[PDB]
């Protein structure tokens, strides 16, 4: 899977969450600004095949599954210090 | 940090930029005028050394000592260096070549000496502990015969009289503008060049009074005008060197300019979320 | 006296400022943090022998009474401009 723009999506949170007048923190981002994308990208995982037992009902067998994540940041400068990179 | 302290910086590092480019111009506008006064030195020592060359080992010849191969107990050196820093790696490559030869000769066990031109070298050798006896410094961008009169006298008396075997003199020199290189170089006992006076069979001199109080003068005019050659060539290098590193120290203050004004930017935008955050979320 | 990191009883004050929803000024500080500060600072003096006569109900005479302070205070990357310093 593939996330085109990670620094978009966090532009667009923001813009929501200004208009529901949360304080803003560091860059002007909502203090939540970290919850946004670790919730998201901590579900490209690998699981074991006891997880994909039980999840399935017991119809696959022996597999592990897999979702691996390639998140685009866009980096203004080249400066890779910044609150959202 | 801060917009302002940025800012002051900003300012201060154009100001350098300034400065070296004023010294770029400065330095080139003086290597010419020190590469013209080095073609103007040539005709002496050309000549000289033809009449040198015809009298010494010509149809005739003579047995002055500074013509013939003793034995090397001891060497001395004539060290041409700057006056003035920010020449680049100029001196210091001189000087680790001059050391580097020297711990040659001390390893056969013969001694070493030095005299100094210029202030640098002075220094540099007083620090390491090199041997110097005579000096002369703070001939600037003027260098005159009449000065080096001393430090040769100095040496070529201490060859004669038998207390040196082999004379140097170390020195760069000048060959493209962006180009220079350091040489040590012999000048006693005279170097046989490959000119060839054979044709001159043709005639012999008239010598007033006779030929062997003329050829000892000839010689030590010749020593002291190539020793003047040498200083005047390490000042057109010293001009050549200037000139490089003045221009790449402009390029580096550019090339610093535009980090610190991305540190600047960033600073203002912060300051502006911030102010802005604490009025906007602090009202009601 | 040496008052260890006033710069820490200015924080506590800020907190207890802020949680009485009193106004904020210049980095969320309370308006009269000066105030503070200045109040606790003018009691280190020298008091003239009189002064002395006169508390000590005439028990020490002819003698001054003295109180020295070293309050100390921490500035972030050499900022002496910020509200507390």
């Amino acid at each position: 899977i593939i996330y085109d723009d990670l620094s978009k999506q966090a532009v667009a949170y923001r813009q929501i969450s200004l208009l529901l007048r949360r304080p803003p923190g560091r860059e002007a981002f909502p203090g939540d600004v970290f919850y946004l994308h670790s919730r998201l990208l901590e579900r490209a995982a690998r699981v074991n095949a006891e997880y994909v037992e039980a999840f399935t009902k017991g119809e696959v067998k022996g597999k592990t599954g897999s979702l691996t994540a390639l998140p685009i940041i866009e980096t203004q400068a080249g400066d890779v210090s910044a609150f959202v990179p | 940090a801060g917009a302002k302290d940025i800012r002051s910086k900003i300012a201060s590092v154009q100001n350098t930029q300034k400065i070296t480019k004023a010294m770029e111009m400065v330095a080139a506008s003086k290597m010419r005028k020190s590469q013209d006064r080095m073609a103007a030195s040539r005709p002496y020592a050309e000549t000289m050394r033809k009449v040198i060359g015809h009298l010494a080992h010509g149809n005739l010849e003579y047995k002055h000592p500074y013509l013939e191969d003793r034995d090397v107990k001891r060497v001395g050196y004539l060290v041409v260096s700057t006056d003035r820093g920010l020449a680049g790696g100029l001196n210091i490559n001189l000087f680790k070549k001059l050391l580097a030869e020297m711990k040659t000769w001390t390893d056969k066990g013969v001694q070493a000496d030095l005299a100094m031109i210029g202030s640098k070298g002075v220094s540099f050798f007083n620090s390491v502990g090199g041997n110097v006896v005579a000096q002369v410094t703070g001939m600037g961008d003027n260098p005159s015969l009449s000065e080096l009169i001393g430090p040769v006298k100095v040496m070529l008396q201490a060859y004669d009289e038998g207390r040196l075997d082999k004379l140097y003199i170390v020195s760069n020199k000048f060959i493209n503008t962006m180009s220079q290189v350091p040489t040590i170089s012999q000048l006693l006992p005279l170097p046989a060049s490959d000119d060839d006076d054979l044709k001159h069979k043709s005639w012999d001199y008239l010598y007033e009074p006779d030929p062997k109080a003329l050829l000892d003068t000839l010689l030590r005019r010749y020593v002291e005008s190539q020793v003047y050659q040498g200083v005047v060539e390490n000042l057109a290098s010293e001009q050549a060197a200037r000139m490089v590193a003045m221009k790449a120290a402009t390029d580096n203050g550019g090339s610093l300019i535009k980090e610190l004004q991305l540190v600047y930017n960033k600073a203002r935008q912060a300051s502006i979320t911030q102010e802005l955050t604490e009025i906007v979320s602090g009202a009601a």
